[PDB]
């Protein structure tokens, strides 16, 4: 099994959204960027683990041969809105469908794979907070899938 | 301070730290679960922008 | 010896998680949360003996550095699974490996560091035992390693 001609086509036309020079190849740190703009939605162990793979440079570059390998393996296809209104429900202490905007932003920003604040101010910024300062998290959900 | 006391005491101290344990590596997948679903969103809006301002490239 | 770089990332994680703002510290009220939170099962009276040992001043907090120190202090005296099991079987009347999930429950709330019933009651739940059953101690230490 592997790529098909479109899913080829569809690819390089992301990958070359991120090849400032048409040189063919996007830098390390975007790698998780371009997946991310094909659907996936990859941890950031994974992709350091991919990035270990090739034996890449942090600092430096991955071309699309070996990009389209990646994601010939890599492409998972597994994630639903399900597991992302569950991932928010550990969190929702009442369990009435809304978490503290507050509680999110440090939760995230400490645990696990944390955002960066501003990464966390764009997520928040897109929904609404109440008077409780409380959030509707399916708008997460809606917005994420 | 006494037997029956420190068996009990024993065993306690071991399913209080279970169940926090549980819930502490709980949460954690939780943020990890969100925090790929949200770096997964930027990205794709990012592209977006990408691919709009592309078309106006000349 | 002394703790890992990784094992230093695991502490920071949970410590940062209940440092509610990032300035260094976690009230020494919340020590054994997060100290059970990483995996270490200290006694209410360990605590207290930390804590007295760090919180001489009254502030009642606890930073970063002596956090580690506690951590890896008490790594050093870690219970096995017999030991626990041992204590299972004084309440284990006829050595057969069980115990009422009622008498486990009494014990719980009447001895030593007494539960809550909210504690006994979670434990049943997360142990999925049957409140009117016997419980295989030796499997339950496992469960709970």
């Amino acid at each position: 099994d592997q790529l098909t001609e479109e899913q080829i086509a569809e690819f390089k036309e992301a990958f070359s959204l991120f090849d400032k020079d048409g040189d063919g190849t996007i830098t390390t740190k975007e790698l998780g960027t371009v997946m991310r703009s094909l659907g996936q939605n990859p941890t950031e162990a994974e992709l350091q683990d991919m990035i270990n793979e090739v034996d890449a440079d942090g600092n430096g570059t991955i071309d699309f041969p070996e990009f389209l390998t990646m994601m010939a393996r890599k492409m998972k296809d597994t994630d639903s809105e399900e597991e992302i209104r569950e991932a928010f429900r550990v969190f929702d202490k009442d369990g009435n469908g809304y978490i503290s905007a507050a509680e999110l932003r440090h939760v995230m920003t400490n645990l696990g794979e944390k955002l960066t604040d501003e990464e966390v101010d764009e997520m928040i910024r897109e929904a609404d907070i109440d008077g409780d300062g409380q959030v509707n998290y399916e708008e997460f959900v809606q917005m994420m899938t | 301070a006494d037997k029956l006391r420190a068996a009990c005491i024993r065993i306690q101290k071991t399913i209080r730290g279970w169940l926090l344990r549980k819930r502490y590596l709980c949460m954690q997948r939780a943020a990890i679960t969100v925090q790929r679903y949200v770096r997964g969103y930027q990205a794709r809006c990012y592209a977006k922008f990408l691919r709009r301002t592309k078309a106006a490239t000349t």
